[PDB]
């Protein structure tokens, strides 16, 4: 299973998601992302199910932006934490249901804060000062709680994640092959290219 | 013009279609009579059989819904077969769902209902028919409602219909004047059928025999028509009498 | 495993003299790891007061549903609901979905302004009235708080005796629990104000 | 079929006009004679409703006042009934968008939902349009206090004052000379009334005859109130501007 | 549970207890487990407690629709047969198991009636889940020709019969008469047994002994005037 | 008139318009003739351009292998008559392994014509057939009117001036029916009854259609050179 | 078929009316006289029933119903109409309501249910509006009792004192000047009579005159004594026996 | 369970027994399994309980209709719609059906609904669980025709061995008896029968 | 008025013009006749031949329904063709459920609905055929001649088309000669005469006699057509009685 983790910092998001894509019994490729850029101020990254996770990031990316043409002006991630939880409840009691576990990391650019919520598969929105999904929870969710300062900057941060990763390797019985990292800040998305 | 060939208001507050249903109404020339006893409900009607070929048997006006159920329909035949069927129906479904035969009341109060969305749909025309209906219910005694085009109903303790209604009406009111009770006193159902007939030949003042009449009796759980034999056995003891 | 055991969680409620005071915990898991240290798991549409246990979703859902249907009613009759009828709700959304049902608990305490009397009410799945005029438990520990609160609570309180025992009652059972504990609230309901207390109390 | 009962209540007329519709205007500017004023500091309605004696209720009159959610209130001019179904549907719609995204809903989008509704009465299924048109009175955070009035076709517009209902004729001009910018709402509450005293055809603008009501985001912090008036605060209010 | 139902000469008598249990935790010591179809039709119920409870209500508004429709009391049967179908409608999942009991103006009834939509008459019959320990006593004690006294006198000690030997039978029991051509009396806690032994000692805390982290006034009121 | 507008409305005089109207329309289009001996049905048709440039039109519609028509009228609505006949003589010899009866096939076209008119919304339609066709029971010759009676014939035409061709069979009634298997023969009957309701266009190897179907001769179209030779 | 009764009947005028709208309050004006007092503590609602014939009793016709336990409901119109309405009336009632709150409904909400089949009834096509006034007159718990006049259009108002039929007009103003503020139960009843009896005609009996109120709780006709939660029904008819004394007091 | 019904000269005699088992313990003892669905077309039910007891009622219904409107309908006529309703719900219902009634044309006819659904003409039937152990009893002693006294004993002594070598079978026997004469129910105590 | 311009809309008078309107278009059919016999039923009907162009006897008149009841029918012959196709599912549905062949007195109630339905809504057009129908059940025979408004009744005999008049009078005169009945083997000979004398008035074209009946008697209560020797010794018998 897939590593994505999520830690709030003082005024930015960092995301990290895992890059390998492991359908059967080879890896077929090796860097692959599992997000979608919502808005221009909310990413969302997703991983779970082989083949539901695709069409249900684009099911929410599309009905998102239409919102956002029809009013010139986007929702803040506090509420595009809301509608994912929605469709992801209508789904459970369906035909099929999706198993798909999220992060929406979005800066709120009304209360200029930075905002993480956990959405489980079943249905719970929770906000969380930082969180993950898989068994990725096991092993992270102790080094955080050691180390974390509210007070950290966005360069703590990355030095922080960088033990995260090198632990899970430690620890973990399958191959993820490194993360890409995602900044989520007031001044727009932009990405660190080292690990 | 529009108001005049749909069920929509004039500009007079009274809806033509429907009163023209009332003048429908009378067009088979045939008179009714229902009286009460205090153990039963008579109605009798006029037959009249048009030609030599129709036969007689199968000429009638007087319909047997349920078993404590009958009715007699005034009017254009095609409507009254709709009715009847109808009726039929209704008192199947009633006896099913709560189990117990349908009163009188309720089945004339159903047909009621079932009158009034004929008004008010616009491609539905109401059925141009006067609808009496007779019993001895289980726990009122002898009934009878009739129902009218429209939709209105009203309990009655006798009661007249046809053309020419109002000597019949006229009569029976001096009858209950004099004597200071609801129905008919007396307790046998032969009496009062007699009463009955009686009460029509001085009423339209014109002579019938056996085959002019036609016969329903309602007691309590049966309802029954007479034959020919037993309207002719009647006119005997009248003449006796 | 069983879906009402998934991330636990536990309500009391207890009348007392002129007062009802409605308790959980904060605790949010998913199975045996602890999630979250906030959540709460009450919420209140007007002077009523609502708190829902068991399944971790349909809490939500089933929150925003009662958000949904107490909201069209202050619109209609132009007053707030009164928690007699309110609890008569409760049961009438349950029983819809019958099948297939919600695995929820839910939990109401308030107070009749009209009349002056404490009144409480409880639930389940399928979701039945559950008159008492003593005092409701719900959850996981639910078998666990039924003894102890029967143990300790007295016939009748004054509002803050019955903030006594409402609190060693809620703390002590949680303590013998795999899935509760990190901190508790006991909100304490008069006619005229709302108290909410966090409760120090062990982690582990 | 139904040929000789066609009504063809959708159809083009050769001026380019829909005839139906045109009619529907009318209908409204019969009725009795709303006024909306928005301030820099709240928004006011105040309504006129008709036929009445003192034999009549008063005190738990509403008629012409109705809240949607705790931010947004409407009048309304034309007929009862027919606004009557365009609430319940509107507060069902304010209501579902606070069930999803868990905030609520601008005053836009909730006007542009109730315009949409009454532009496809007028599409197809030659339903009769309805004898409505409401001011809306709301307050977000995007834009503040805003007010929107909509028509019986669809069309709708803002505005810093408006009108709707008999002599939008003579209410109109005397208000554009009177609007102010530094208006407070004890400024605009008396600049209402003033005008319905002047364009009523009643005897004279009195407490028996008003419905009223504000909104402040003022009064109690930042945290937006409203206010409808009992008629024992109207009565009040009449007395502090000297109408009687 | 146990719920006896007992005719006699002149009506019928229906009692129960009032502990409502949920596993082997006994959920609430009271309850009403007498429902009211109509004013002169109980019932009361076994099984899920739910599933009565809402199918009463549901059967209790189209009774009370019908009976201003047809402008007469409802009568025993009608309520009956409505149940009897919308149960069978559903193959039994509706763990329903109903003594409906009353009077009206054609005279005295009592049926049963089972989840799958079988239905009974009887001059005693018992349901619940003491109601083995209930039928006992009835088979012996009960004989035609009853009064009013005596009759509830009969299912008192059927219902104690119930509370001694049943454990999901306890606490107060109720009774509710209904009599032809009377109104219905309600006689709720006909019967106190096993009233609680006092305890030992008070255990009032002190003010003050629980820790508390922090405090809050969180006003629920409506925006306030100012 | 004024009852007309509607196929609803039944008249006070006691016909419907509408119905006369559709049996109008034939009389209008091109000529075509039906006859029929014991072992052979022929059909001839008149096939017509609509200029010079213009290609001759068919009128001869293959609907199995012992049946067929010929239309003459609103050629579109011919197309949807002749579709239903295809489908309901496939349906009786796919479940019931049995060739459809011509006579059978005559009830089924005027029911659903019937049902058609009937109808608030319909409009006739407004199209005659002749259907021909050799089955178990021997040979038939059955008129398709737009009304929906089905008449059993020997001989018939439907179309323009028709009545000149009528004329001719009746004196020739007694000659062809005890013809025989004898093909060239009774087709040349055919083609000598269309000369005598034409008025000019002569005909040309483009105009004519000869169509037969037998004893043993399933249903067959003729044109180009094949009627070449019964000119 | 091509049934084609969907386009609404109803129209507006170039005028500003709804012409069907207009003419069913004229089938309003020209039924039987029939009124509404409330009062301090209950309601009074009254009309005549008039036979149709002599051989006819009414007594089986009711143009008074019960709705629920405590609102009742009489008429001003068309026969037909006013039944099929009512029981309508009390099935949206108990199912909109009664099911899912435990209570009746108050009595402002019931009348909010009546108005919206009166508005169906003239917005989708093919039907012709209904032709009736009611007065439903009611009272629950937190608001008092109360009084409503419901048109066909599907305009409401409460009112204080209201008639309304054949001899309306009149009656109003003879409502104006009696009525005030404070009055008994009894003395409503009282003036009920003597303004039913200006603009009525015919005879004047017990059996041709219909009394009845909201009043108090009674525990007589609770059904089932012994439980002292449930109080019992408002709404009660006034028997026959009762009205031939009211008429000493005329 | 043991349901039987038997032909003679005058009508046809119907017999039941009353107890109602569920299982070990005895739910009612006086059960009531002859069933009126026209006037003088009578009835038994066995299986389910649940499942003939909705029939029954359906039945009763669909016959009450054909009444009003054709007159009365042949003991042959309303066998045929308990054949309708089982062929069509053979997979949920569970239902032995013995349709028995007396026309005043062709005398006492019975026909037996087995749980496939199917109508069977006979000249006796008996059906239901406690019936099994009496087959071989009820052939040998079969007279066609008697008198309505014997009958009455041919059907008490039959239903007595049932009682005896079933389980679920017991309680007091109620016969039904349908001739011109109307119909009469007969009924017989323990001690009546037990002893002979 | 412009109630002719309407279907099924009351006018002043009672009346419903349709309907009326439907009995012109009866008036334009053939003669038919329907016998009732003392045990059975026989029915004819005048085949008008166009052109010596037509096939002998293949455009029958007489559609029978199930296996003993027939049905003929005058007015508009499509129309016909189609309350005939109806009366078959009713016929096959009754004997589904019921399990027996449908009664005569149940059939005529059901035809009779259908007819009377076309009245209700004025979006479909009324039925411009008049039909006699009948036959024999376990009651024994029963004759039935159905109108355009929804109404049948029970007849001795009846007639209807065009010459209908004529008919009507002859009829009158079997009944009155034999008050206790016509038998079966005559009452086909005297049904023929009835046709060759109410064809007088249509004598613009030759036509050809067709007859059925169906007889507790003769046939086993099935219906059949008259053919054979009985078909021409009943030709020959009306042929020598106009002359």
């Amino acid at each position: 299973m897939d590593i994505i983790l999520g830690i709030r910092v003082q005024d930015s998001v960092i995301l990290a998601s895992s890059k390998a894509v492991t359908r059967g019994i080879s890896v077929l490729k090796d860097s692959d992302d599992k997000t979608r850029q919502l808005s221009p101020h909310t990413l969302m990254s997703f991983a779970g199910e082989a083949g539901d996770t695709v069409q249900f990031a684009e099911y929410i990316q599309a009905n998102i932006q239409l919102y956002s043409i029809r009013e010139d002006y986007e929702l803040s991630p506090q509420a595009v934490s809301s509608f994912v939880r929605q469709e992801l409840a209508k789904s459970i009691r369906s035909r099929r249901p999706y198993q798909v576990n999220v992060l929406i990391g979005g800066y709120d650019k009304k209360k200029n804060k930075p905002e993480l919520y956990q959405i489980d598969y079943l249905g719970t929105k929770v906000e969380l000062p930082y969180g993950a999904h898989g068994y990725s929870g096991f092993y992270t969710f102790s080094l955080l709680d050691h180390h974390y300062r509210p007070d950290m900057t966005t360069e703590e941060g990355l030095d922080l994640l960088k033990l995260c990763v090198q632990e899970l390797e430690k620890r973990m019985p399958m191959d993820f092959k490194g993360v890409i990292v995602k900044i989520v800040d007031k001044d727009g998305i932009r990405q660190v290219d080292d690990f | 013009g529009y108001d005049r060939h749909i069920t929509i208001f004039s500009p007079e507050g009274r809806l033509y279609q429907v009163e023209y249903a009332f003048k429908a109404t009378n067009q088979t020339n045939i008179n009714s009579l229902a009286v009460r006893g205090k153990d039963c409900t008579v109605v009798i009607s006029q037959k009249k059989v048009p030609d030599k070929l129709l036969d007689p048997t199968t000429v009638s006006y007087i319909f047997c819904i349920s078993r404590t159920i009958g009715m007699v329909v005034n009017g254009p035949i095609p409507d009254a077969r709709n009715a009847a069927l109808r009726a039929k129906a209704e008192a199947a479904e009633f006896r099913y769902k709560y189990g117990y035969d349908m009163p009188c009341d309720v089945l004339a109060k159903r047909m009621a209902n079932l009158s009034q969305i004929y008004t008010q749909r616009a491609y539905m025309r109401p059925l141009g028919v006067i609808l009496t209906f007779v019993s001895v219910d289980e726990e009122l005694g002898p009934s009878i409602y009739k129902t009218d085009p429209a939709g209105y109903y009203v309990g009655y303790k006798a009661t007249a219909t046809g053309p020419k209604q109002q000597e019949i009406t006229t009569n029976l009111e001096n009858h209950f004047k004099k004597s200071k009770i609801d129905h008919i006193n007396e307790e046998s159902w032969e009496k009062v059928v007699e009463f009955a007939i009686t009460h029509m030949i001085d009423a339209l003042g014109t002579e019938f025999s056996k085959n002019d009449l036609e016969v329903g009796v309602a007691t309590k759980d049966k309802f029954f028509t007479l034959s020919a034999e037993n309207i002719e056995e009647r006119l005997v003891a009248i003449a006796e009498q | 495993s069983d879906p009402s055991s998934i991330n636990g969680g536990i309500v009391v409620a207890m009348t007392g003299k002129d007062c009802v005071a409605i308790a959980c915990d904060l605790r949010l898991g998913s199975q045996s790891l602890g999630v979250s240290n906030k959540f709460e798991k009450i919420f209140h549409y007007g002077h009523v007061f609502l708190g829902i246990t068991g399944l971790a979703t349909d809490v939500t859902t089933l929150n925003e549903m009662f958000r949904y249907k107490t909201n069209l009613y202050k619109l209609k009759e132009e007053r707030a609901i009164e928690p007699e009828t309110f609890t008569q709700l409760v049961s009438s959304s349950l029983y819809e979905r019958r099948f297939g049902p919600y695995f929820v608990g839910p939990v109401v305490a308030g107070i009749n302004s009209k009349s002056g009397k404490p009144f409480i009410a409880g639930f389940d799945l399928i979701g039945c009235i559950d008159e008492a005029k003593d005092f409701i438990v719900s959850g996981t520990a639910s078998d666990q708080l039924f003894g102890m609160c029967e143990s300790l609570y007295e016939p009748n309180l004054e509002p803050e005796d019955l903030f006594e025992t409402i609190s060693q009652a809620l703390l002590n059972a949680a303590d013998r629990d795999a899935l509760s504990g990190w901190g508790a609230v006991v909100y304490i309901i008069k006619k005229d104000e709302v108290v909410k207390r966090y409760l120090k109390m062990r982690q582990d | 079929g139904s040929r000789r009962y066609d009504s063809r209540t959708t159809i083009f007329s050769p001026e380019g006009r829909l005839y139906q519709v045109e009619y529907a205007l009318e209908s409204i500017s019969h009725a009795g004679t709303a006024i909306g004023i928005m301030a820099s500091d709240g928004i006011v309605l105040a309504a006129e409703r008709k036929v009445t004696s003192t034999l009549l209720e008063q005190d738990t009159s509403t008629e012409k006042l109705y809240k949607l959610n705790d931010k947004i209130a409407v009048a309304v001019a034309g007929l009862t009934a027919d606004a009557e179904i365009l609430i319940n549907t509107a507060r069902i719609h304010a209501q579902n968008y606070l069930k999803t995204y868990n905030e609520d809903i601008p005053v836009e989008i909730l006007v542009r939902r109730l315009s949409d509704i009454k532009q496809g009465y007028t599409q197809h299924g030659g339903l009769r349009p309805f004898g409505v048109s409401f001011i809306y009175a709301g307050y977000d955070d995007r834009y503040g206090y805003q007010l929107y009035t909509s028509n019986p076709s669809g069309n709708y517009t803002g505005w810093k004052a408006i009108s709707v209902g008999a002599n939008t004729s003579a209410a109109q001009t005397l208000l554009q000379m009177d609007y102010k910018d530094d208006m407070k709402v004890d400024d605009a509450i008396e600049l209402a009334l003033k005008t319905l005293s002047k364009t009523t055809d009643s005897s004279a603008l009195t407490y028996d005859r008003l419905e009223f009501a504000t909104i402040r985001k003022g009064a109690n912090d930042g945290e937006v109130y409203q206010k409808i008036f009992k008629p024992q605060e109207i009565k009040d209010i009449l007395v502090k501007t000297g109408i009687t | 549970t146990t719920i006896v139902g007992v005719k006699f000469n002149n009506g019928v008598v229906i009692a129960a207890d009032t502990r409502s249990t949920q596993g082997p935790i006994v959920a609430d010591k009271n309850c009403a487990k007498l429902h009211r179809i109509s004013p002169k039709i109980w019932c009361a119920g076994a099984g899920t407690a739910a599933d009565t409870e809402a199918v009463t209500q549901l059967i209790g508004s189209n009774i009370e629709l019908h009976s201003l429709y047809t402008s007469r009391e409802p009568r025993v049967v009608s309520a009956l047969q409505m149940l009897k179908q919308h149960l069978f409608k559903y193959q039994g999942h509706i763990g329903a198991y109903l003594i409906v009991a009353g009077v009206d103006p054609t005279g005295s009834h009592l049926f049963s009636i089972h989840a799958h939509g079988s239905t009974d008459v009887g001059y005693y019959l018992s349901l619940g889940s003491g109601s083995l320990a209930a039928m006992a006593v009835l088979e012996s004690h009960w004989k035609q020709d009853l009064t009013k006294e005596e009759a509830i006198k009969l299912a008192s000690d059927a219902i104690q019969a119930g509370i001694w030997n049943d454990l999901g039978s306890g606490s107060n029991v109720d009774v509710c008469v209904m009599e032809i051509g009377k109104d219905a009396e309600y006689l709720r806690n006909y019967l106190t047994p096993n009233v609680r032994e006092e305890k030992q000692k008070s255990y009032k805390f002190p003010r003050g002994t629980t820790a508390v982290l922090k405090e809050s006034i969180v006003n629920i009121c409506d925006i306030q005037e100012e | 008139n004024n009852y007309d507008g509607d196929t609803v409305t039944f008249s006070p005089t006691g016909r419907l318009f509408q119905v006369e109207y559709a049996l109008e329309a034939i009389k209008q289009g091109s000529v075509t003739v039906g006859l029929r001996s014991n072992t052979h049905a022929v059909l001839v048709a008149l096939k017509r351009n609509a200029d010079e440039l213009s290609s001759y039109q068919k009128k001869i519609i293959k609907c199995d292998e012992h049946m067929g028509l010929s239309l003459a009228g609103l050629a579109p609505d011919a197309r949807v008559l002749s579709n239903y006949l295809r489908q309901q003589c496939n349906y009786s010899s796919l479940v019931f392994n049995r060739k459809l009866a011509v006579e059978r096939a005559g009830h089924l076209l005027c029911d659903k014509a019937q049902k058609n008119t009937q109808s608030y919304g319909g409009r006739p339609y407004g199209v005659g057939l002749l259907i021909i066709g050799y089955d178990k029971s021997g040979a038939h010759l059955l008129e398709f009117q737009p009304s929906g009676n089905v008449t059993e014939l020997y001989g018939t035409a439907i179309g323009a001036r028709s009545q000149g061709a009528k004329t001719y069979l009746e004196r020739t009634l007694d000659t062809f029916i005890k013809i025989d298997g004898n093909p060239d023969e009774l087709i040349k009957a055919g083609v000598e009854a269309i000369s005598q309701s034409l008025r000019d266009e002569s005909l040309t190897v483009d105009n004519l259609s000869i169509a037969i179907v037998g004893k043993d001769t399933p249903f067959t179209i003729y044109d180009g050179e094949a009627v070449a030779k019964y000119i | 078929m091509t049934d084609r009764y969907s386009f609404s009947l109803t129209t507006f005028s170039p005028s500003g009316k709804l012409g069907q709208i207009d003419y069913a309050l004229t089938a309003v004006k020209q039924g039987v006289t029939s009124l509404g007092i409330k009062a301090t503590n209950g309601v009074v609602i009254a009309t005549e029933k008039k036979s149709s014939s002599p051989l006819a009793m009414s007594e089986t016709l009711s143009k008074v119903s019960l709705l629920t336990p405590d609102i009742g409901a009489v008429y001003s119109g068309m026969g037909p109409d006013y039944r099929v309405l009512v029981d309508k009336s009390r099935k949206v009632a108990h199912t909109s309501y009664k099911r899912i709150y435990g209570e009746y409904p108050p009595t402002k909400l019931l009348v909010s249910e009546v108005a919206k089949i009166m508005q169906e009834a003239t917005q989708s096509g093919g039907v012709r509006p209904f032709g009736v006034s009611l007065l439903i007159a009611g009272h629950d718990e937190f608001n008092g009792f109360s009084l409503y006049q419901v048109d066909p259009s599907g305009s409401y108002f409460p009112w204080k004192a209201t008639a309304i039929g054949k001899g309306s007009v009149a009656a109003k103003t003879f409502l104006e000047k009696r009525w005030n503020d404070e009055l008994e139960l009894e003395d409503a009843i009282h003036i009920a009579l003597l303004t039913l009896k200006e603009s009525v005609e015919g005879e004047f009996n017990g059996d041709t005159i219909e009394l009845a109120i909201i009043g108090d709780e009674n525990p007589d006709l609770l059904g089932y004594t012994g439980i002292p939660t449930d109080k019992g029904p408002r709404f009660r008819k006034l028997t026959s026996q009762e009205i031939n004394d009211r008429l000493e007091a005329l | 369970t043991s349901i039987m019904a038997v032909t003679f000269k005058d009508g046809v005699i119907l017999g039941a027994d009353s107890r109602t088992t569920t299982g070990a313990y005895i739910a009612n003892r006086v059960t009531d399994k002859l069933t009126r669905v026209h006037d003088k077309i009578w009835c038994c039910r066995s299986g389910s309980a649940a499942d003939t007891q909705a029939i029954a009622d359906i039945v009763q219904y669909h016959l009450e209709l054909y009444t009003s409107q054709y007159g009365t309908p042949s003991t042959e006529t309303a066998a045929s719609v308990f054949k309708e309703l089982c062929y069509e719900n053979k997979d949920n219902l569970t239902a032995g059906i013995i349709v028995a009634g007396y026309d005043d044309k062709n005398k006492g006819e019975v026909y037996t609904i087995p749980l496939g659904g199917s109508v069977h003409k006979l000249p006796y039937a008996i059906a239901g669980s406690g019936s099994t152990f009496i087959y071989g009893y009820c052939d040998k002693n079969f007279r066609e025709n008697m008198s309505k006294e014997e009958t009455v004993d041919f059907i008490k002594h039959s239903l007595s061995q049932a009682i005896k070598w079933d389980g679920s079978s017991g309680g007091v026997i109620r016969m039904v008896v349908l001739t011109a004469a109307g119909v009469e129910r007969l009924i017989f105590y323990p001690d009546e029968y037990e002893q002979l | 008025t412009g109630y002719d311009l309407s279907n099924s809309v009351f006018s002043p008078d009672g009346r419903n013009f349709q309907v009326e309107y439907a009995v012109k278009a009866v008036e334009n059919g053939t003669t038919s006749i329907g016998i009732k016999c003392n045990d059975g039923v026989v029915f004819a009907v005048e085949k008008l031949i166009t052109s010596k162009l037509l096939v002998p006897q293949k455009n029958v008149k007489i559609q029978v329904v199930d296996r003993h009841i027939g049905c003929v029918y005058s007015g508009l012959i499509p129309d016909g063709r189609h309350l005939v196709n109806r009366g078959r599912e009713e016929a096959a549905s009754f004997k589904k459920l019921y399990k027996t062949p449908i009664p005569i007195p149940a059939f005529a109630d059901r035809l009779g609905q259908y007819v009377q339905a076309h009245t209700l809504y004025n979006s479909v057009r009324p039925f411009g055929v008049s039909t006699i129908f009948g036959g024999v059940d376990k009651n024994g025979a029963h004759l039935y001649m159905l109108e355009p408004s929804g109404s049948y009744w029970g007849y001795k005999g009846a007639a209807t088309g065009k010459g209908r008049q004529s008919a009507k009078a002859e009829l009158e005169k079997l009944v009155d000669h034999h008050p206790e009945g016509l038998s079966a083997r005559e009452a086909v000979k005297q049904a023929a005469k009835i046709i060759y004398l109410a064809h007088e008035d249509n004598k613009e074209k030759d036509f050809e006699l067709e007859i059925s009946w169906c007889s507790l008697s003769e046939t086993n209560g099935l219906h059949k057509f008259v053919k054979g020797d009985l078909l021409q010794e009943a030709i020959d018998f009306a042929q020598k009685e106009i002359n």
